[PDB]
């Protein structure tokens, strides 16, 4: 009985599974991540004692 | 910044960390000659000597 169960018609239950498994670690990000400043100006001025 | 807001004491800081700095290094090798590579400090290369 192939044909009375065209594969049109079998919509088999898929296990509930994505293989999202991509590289994320962002240690460089990670240190240096809660000490991320916010600023509400666009510029990052400071001094620097060159000599 | 607050590093500005007092040159004066800026370079007060500065010259205290330079002048540490230096004292530092003179007395290592200082010939105990004034003449402001050595500062009539001895050192240890004028106290001690150099070589064997």
């Amino acid at each position: 009985l192939t044909n009375l169960t065209p594969t049109e018609l079998l919509a088999n239950k898929a296990v509930d599974y994505l293989a999202n498994s991509f590289l994320v670690e962002t240690p460089m990000l990670g240190l240096l991540a809660n000490r991320v400043i916010n600023q509400k100006q666009k510029a990052i001025e400071w001094g620097a004692k060159v000599a | 910044i607050s590093a500005v807001r007092d040159p004066v004491g800026t370079a007060i800081a500065d010259a205290f960390d330079v002048l540490s700095k230096k004292i530092n290094s003179v007395l290592y090798t200082a010939s105990g000659v004034a003449d402001a590579t050595n500062y009539g400090i001895f050192g240890l290369d004028a106290a001690a000597g150099t070589t064997v």
